[PDB]
């Protein structure tokens, strides 16, 4: 059986999509694997942690030329693989394909975009028909997205999630308790984890995104110390540099889609956590 | 054949859908065939003449179609029947359609017996030439040269008149048209007129109010010059080309520059050193950076074509003065253009001059910020090493090579790594060792995997260019030190170097100090380092004798198969079914 | 000595209650003067043809077509309005007519052609095909069709406010608030930027392009005006970028000064030797030789000078008026409020003031020059400032290129006035 | 600015 993936990957690597048949089945093998994963997936280092990709496939190629090719290099992606870009399909399939092939070399978390309601309005939806004629490959994915892990714990020290912190979540067990196998709610802890943003105004603020919340440094400090964490590693928000420390290094934002939407003009970055959890950042520009 | 299918194709010509309409246009031969050849002439033709009203695709095909319909109409005796429809189409607004019609018109013109050709085809050219619509007049420009020869002198007289007329047309369209066919026209005129007609107008258009018209003339320059005996030039051609290079339009001047060598090799070595050098000098010093660039990217080939006698003299009295400038230019595309060939000069001024005249510049360039510039200064080594001291250089590109070897922009770094294999053999083995080896060894621990991967594959090609022996000297000692680096990336980099150095280093050194490590790395804590060792074997396997392949190669591989790591099993069990140790 | 302007035609709502889509936003005669075109807020284009010094026949409907339609950017909650900002005709290529129409983001080249015949003779008009027959073209009732032949899209980040064809019969430029792009009338996938004045940090935005035109004869010359009140003449020959040998036209304060100092329109004289400019209160002629001050300055409605405040409070201070020249660059027209429009004779120096009104004047009725009083006193057959309808502005007017015929557009209607010949 | 659901 293996034979196909190695190929599927080689094909998707050239940016050649898969068939509604192939997809529908990959989404199957995927599901079975991802349920055996915890809401707080345990991940041992080293790992190069990556943020938002948003279908900018060619750049995802440029990212591998920066951190290295899989499975030689262990990878942790924090959601937002679809939407905005023009290659959401080829992008999200390559990764979901890699996850099945090298289960222990890649970790894919859920982004606020890996949801139905959003993929519709933001491109992954239209792109799907525009490449398949039907909304079936979009349904197979939006479904698989449900089984995606909400957060990750690297070395029991670094907390990795797409969005941010929630007022209705205090410990890691709260998260593990959560039922993630459902569409992203408009409110609640699950939602917050994928929508929250960290600002510089104390406590919990009203998220100018409409979903999730805004947390100030004080909230981060608490969460980290309460759960024995060193850092909160997240993406979700574009940072002109690619990555950006805030809240006195309690929180770090990593965006991996350079020149977001071929418009925003910004750098992308990945974060390398080595054999001994030593962190380094790598800022890259959009592949030419 | 049965007629229905043809009846349909005919009706299809007058149908709504454009693709059907386009289909029948493409089966016109089979419609004309089925009709008579006199009905094709009296039925199909009238119909296809009227229309001349649809969309590009259809019209464009109709025009091409009518070009191959000479016999279908009844041989050369009736080839003139084809003219009304092609005439029509030559009037259309779409210049891509007009273009076809003209093309076809020219083709079938060669079916016109000097009689017809004179009785119908020339009236065509004049009706078009004197038509109310500038479209029509534009297409006339391209029907002159195909029927100038085959007609009476009274006619040729007329043709010369009309053309001159079109050349003074109120519309820039036509004028452009004219100035562009000038070339193929002079090419059918007898040198008398080619000097009495073609020249005055190539002179006028080339000094038109319309920038668009002038550059079009300056193109014909070359074609014109090669239709006159070298003597005439200075008075007919050169006066124009003189002002063209001084043209107010930075575009026209740019044309001059980009067409410089094509000009010299047509204006004679005399007129070259005579007029072109003072000109070329003005260009290298043009206010417009775009011009200068174009110029500087010619200086080399322009010099390799000066008469032996004056050559070396102007190259140093006329050219050098301007290049000393083109080095300290504010525009980095200019400088980048110069340094990319500024070196093809030495093999023209010999050692001494290349050391007191070209070195101070060649040196001043190499130490330029713009990585693109100093990147070119390194691309053309052999270019000047065969005429000067490699060390008299090796003491200048000291930093240049380093600087690039460690530019913040990793792309820049990948750029120079591409050239080390060449810069190597062109700097001995020791120089590399006591200098360029520290840098080639730093890239292997580069943050950017691309640079590491490109510095790895670079080693291989750094031995096929330095002997498999030198690889054991100042190379593998370090490649093995990386196996101690606390980062699995920098470590995996070690196995990657081996997987490549085995391919060209002899089983002696390979199984000497290179295989001892791979085996030891098999106990590495990080799985990513463990299956990358099981892979190193399935790779290096064959290069090793079946002897050592049995000793401790399979023991370890059978051990890895017994790892609790999923991905480590596969590349150890799937690594055996490739080494025969299955 | 004064032109005897007479009422000839009205087009539009027989009354009030103006349908937004119908509000004319552009008006332009073609090179010969025979065709008169208008552009809608509804994105429509109406071409009128003169019934067949010289002619004075009525202009009748010749062709109507939807030029632009709306467009959305749902994610940005944005609609790109279909309103036709400008129309510029192309010089006669052949039997057909061609014009360029643009909205805020897209320029379209339209072809308007006549067709007086049709094919006749269907073979299949059941498989009884005994003979083959070729259709014959038979005369039909004249028909005018309009089709889009070139869509120049996606070249503009901001709002297109100008389209001007070059004397070269080959290229034309289009301009934003901050950029001018050069296009080839046959290449639609590429556009060359010849001007970009967009500040790196949009917060330091201080000036904005407002209009732009190519020289009528000089293939390498164009000018663009700014909100700051400064025309800039550019030489495309001087450099690839067009910034060198650039000639700024300026004139030697108050917050308002700045607001009414913004230039709304720029128009080269037909001779191409001068260029008219229009700002809130004045029309002012410039000599292309002298760039330190205009040569003439006419005041379009000085009685509003004291009203700047109120006008600012109701936005009218931002209204953008267009101005134009008569074929001989001797008289010069522009508009004002209360459907009044001004005309200044550069020779005589006398200025008229007229009103565009149906129920006020009738066919061939000479127009009665108007007059306006001060903010308090009223007078005989004159209208007080405090009685002017600032909703009845006249932004779009046009002048036949070779006759004393004139197209004046009111919110809803389009008037045609001409003299007796 | 591409629409605050996120440039
Ligand atoms: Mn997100
Ligand atoms: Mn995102």
């Amino acid at each position: 059986f293996t034979k196909e993936l190695d190929q599927w990957i080689e094909q998707l690597n050239e940016c050649k999509q898969l068939s509604e048949s192939q997809v529908k089945s990959l989404c199957e093998k995927a599901k079975e694997i991802l349920t055996k994963e915890s809401n707080v997936q345990e991940v041992r280092c080293p790992v190069t942690v990556c943020g938002d990709v948003h279908g900018q496939f060619h750049d995802l190629m440029e990212l591998f030329r920066i951190g290295g090719k899989s499975p030689d290099t262990n990878y942790l992606f924090m959601g937002d693989y679809v939407d905005r870009g023009y290659y959401s399909v080829e992008t999200v399939t390559l990764l979901v394909a890699l996850k099945v092939r090298y289960r222990e070399r890649i970790t894919i978390l859920r982004g606020n975009h890996e949801s139905r309601q959003i993929t519709q309005v933001y491109g992954f939806y239209d792109e799907c028909l525009r490449k398949y004629g039907n909304a079936n490959v979009w349904k197979y994915f939006t479904d698989l997205f449900d089984y995606l892990p909400l957060t990750a714990l690297v070395d029991g020290q670094i907390f990795c999630l797409h969005g941010g912190l929630s007022p209705s979540i205090d410990t890691l067990d709260h998260i593990r308790a959560l039922d993630r196998l459902q569409e992203v709610p408009h409110e609640g802890p699950m939602c917050d984890l994928l929508w929250s943003d960290p600002d510089d105004r104390g406590g919990w603020g009203i998220s100018p995104r409409g979903a999730g919340y805004t947390f100030g440094q004080d909230i981060s400090e608490t969460f980290n110390h309460a759960n024995g964490l060193t850092l909160v590693s997240r993406a979700h928000q574009l940072v002109m540099e690619g990555y950006n420390w805030c809240h006195d290094r309690n929180v770090v934002t990593i965006f991996s889609a350079p020149n977001y939407c071929y418009r925003c003009g910004n750098q992308a970055a990945i974060m390398e956590l080595d054999d001994t959890l030593k962190y380094s950042f790598l800022q890259f520009d959009p592949a030419p | 054949m049965s007629l229905y299918p043809i009846a349909v194709l005919i009706d299809e010509l007058r149908n709504e859908d454009v693709q059907l309409r386009l289909n029948s246009i493409k089966k016109l031969s089979t419609i004309a065939l089925a009709l008579g050849v006199e009905r094709t002439r009296s039925e199909l033709l009238p119909f296809l003449t009227d229309t001349i009203y649809d969309e590009d695709e259809v019209l464009l095909a109709l025009a091409e179609q009518l070009g191959t319909f000479t016999t279908l109409v009844g041989g050369p005796e009736y080839v003139h029947c084809l003219l009304p429809p092609l005439e029509s189409l030559a009037t259309v607004e779409e210049t891509v359609v007009r273009d076809k019609a003209v093309e076809s018109l020219r083709a079938i013109s060669h079916e016109h017996s000097p009689s017809d050709l004179e009785a119908h085809f020339v009236p065509l050219v004049k009706r078009l030439a004197g038509g109310d619509w500038f479209t029509s007049r534009t297409s006339a420009c391209g029907l002159f040269s195909v029927c100038y020869p085959r007609v009476s002198s009274a006619v040729k007289a007329e043709l010369r008149q009309y053309f001159r007329n079109l050349c003074s047309d109120d519309t820039p369209m036509v004028r452009r048209a004219a100035a562009s066919k000038l070339g193929e026209f002079a090419k059918v005129l007898e040198l008398d007129n080619v000097k009495s007609e073609i020249i005055p107008m190539f002179s006028n258009l080339a000094s038109d109010e319309q920038d668009s018209v002038r550059l079009l003339a300056v193109e014909a320059c070359v074609n014109i010059a090669q239709l006159l005996p070298q003597e005439d030039l200075e008075a007919l051609v050169m006066p124009t080309l003189r002002q063209a290079a001084e043209d107010k339009s930075w575009r026209v001047r740019y044309m001059v520059a980009d067409k410089f060598t094509e000009l010299q090799k047509a204006v004679g070595p005399e007129i070259t050193k005579t007029d072109l050098v003072p000109a070329f000098q003005n260009l290298m010093k043009d206010c417009e950076a775009e011009v200068r660039a174009a110029a500087s990217h010619k200086v080399k080939e322009f010099c390799e074509n000066l008469s032996a006698d004056c050559r070396e003299n102007v190259i140093m009295s006329q050219i050098l003065p301007c290049i000393k400038e083109l080095v300290s230019d504010a525009n980095q595309h200019v400088k980048s253009a110069l340094a990319s060939v500024i070196m093809g000069l030495s093999p023209i001024l010999g050692k001494d001059n290349t050391i007191e005249h070209l070195l101070p510049l060649f040196l001043a360039q190499l130490k330029d910020e713009c990585p693109e510039v100093r990147l070119n200064i390194i691309s053309n080594l052999d270019c000047v090493n065969e005429v000067i001291g490699i060390r008299q250089l090796s003491q200048s590109l000291l930093p240049a090579i380093v600087e690039l070897a460690e530019d913040a922009k990793w792309r820049v770094r990948l750029a120079i790594i591409e050239y080390m294999p060449l810069l190597a053999g062109q700097l001995g083995v020791e120089f590399f060792d006591e200098k360029l080896n520290s840098l080639c060894m730093a890239w292997l621990v580069d943050h950017v995997y691309a640079i590491r991967e490109a510095a790895t594959s670079n080693l291989k090609k750094l031995v096929e260019k330095f002997g498999k022996e030198w690889a054991h000297a100042t190379i593998i000692p370090k490649v093995l030190a990386m196996s101690g680096d606390p980062n699995y990336l920098h470590r995996m980099t070690t196995l990657f170097c081996i997987n490549v150095l085995s391919e060209v280093c002899g089983q002696d050194i390979t199984t000497k100090h290179m295989l001892p490590t791979v085996l030891r790395m098999a106990g590495d804590p990080v799985a990513n380092v463990r299956f990358n060792v099981a892979k190193s074997l399935q790779k290096i396997g064959p290069i090793l004798d079946n002897s050592t392949l049995q000793s401790e190669v399979k023991p370890i591989l059978e051990k890895l198969t017994q790892d609790q790591d999923v991905d480590v099993k596969y590349f150890a069990q799937e690594a055996l079914t490739v080494l025969s140790l299955a | 000595n004064d032109i005897q302007w007479c009422f000839s035609q009205v087009k539009g709502a027989v009354d009030d209650d103006v349908a937004e889509a119908d509000i004319i936003s552009t008006v332009e005669f073609n090179h010969s003067g025979e065709l008169l075109a208008t552009g809608d807020k509804g994105g429509r284009v109406v071409i009128f043809q003169q019934e067949q010094s010289h002619s004075r026949g009525e202009y009748n409907v010749y062709s109507t077509f939807q030029s632009h339609e709306p467009e959305f950017d749902y994610l940005k909650s944005l609609e790109i309005e279909e309103k036709i900002n400008k129309i510029r005709w192309l010089p006669q290529k052949n039997a057909a007519q061609f014009l360029l129409s643009t909205n805020d983001k897209t320029i379209k080249l339209w072809k308007i052609s006549e067709r007086d015949k049709r094919p006749e003779g269907y073979n299949l008009k059941p498989t009884t095909v005994t003979t083959l027959r070729v259709p014959v073209f038979r005369p039909m009732d004249l028909m005018v069709e309009a089709s889009p032949r070139r869509i120049f899209a996606n070249a503009h980040t901001y709002h297109i406010n100008s389209i001007s064809i070059n004397s070269d019969y080959e290229t034309y430029l289009s301009a934003d608030d901050l950029r001018i792009n050069l296009w080839h009338l046959e290449i639609t996938d590429r556009s060359f930027n010849i001007v970009d004045i967009k500040p790196a940090n949009m917060e330091e935005l201080t000036e904005v392009i407002t209009a732009a035109e190519f020289h009528p004869n000089s293939c390498n010359t164009f000018v663009y005006s700014s909100s700051k009140g400064t025309i800039r003449l550019c030489d495309m020959r001087a450099s690839a970028l067009c910034d060198r040998h650039s000639k700024l036209f300026e004139e030697p304060r108050s917050f308002f000064s700045e607001i009414i100092s913004s230039i709304s329109d720029v128009k080269f004289s037909h001779s191409g030797r001068y260029m008219m400019t229009r700002d809130y209160l004045s029309v002012k002629v410039w000599d292309l030789n002298m760039e330190n001050r205009p040569v003439e300055t006419y005041q379009v409605h000085e009685y509003l000078r004291s009203k700047l405040c109120s006008l600012y409070e109701n936005d009218c201070i931002f209204d953008k008026f267009e101005c134009c020249w008569n074929g001989s660059d001797s008289v010069v027209m522009t508009g004002s409020y209360n459907n009044f429009f001004r005309m200044f004779d550069r020779n005589t120096k006398r200025d008229i003031t007229l009103e565009a009104s149906r129920e006020n004047n009738k066919p061939r009725t000479v127009l009665k020059p108007r007059k306006v009083c001060a903010s308090g006193k009223r007078k005989k057959d004159e209208i007080s400032v405090d009685s002017l309808d600032f909703n009845k502005k006249i932004l779009h007017t046009a002048w036949h290129p070779k006759e004393n015929i004139i197209a004046v557009a009111t919110t809803n209607n389009l008037y045609i006035f001409q003299d007796k010949v | 600015x591409l629409x605050r659901x996120x440039x």
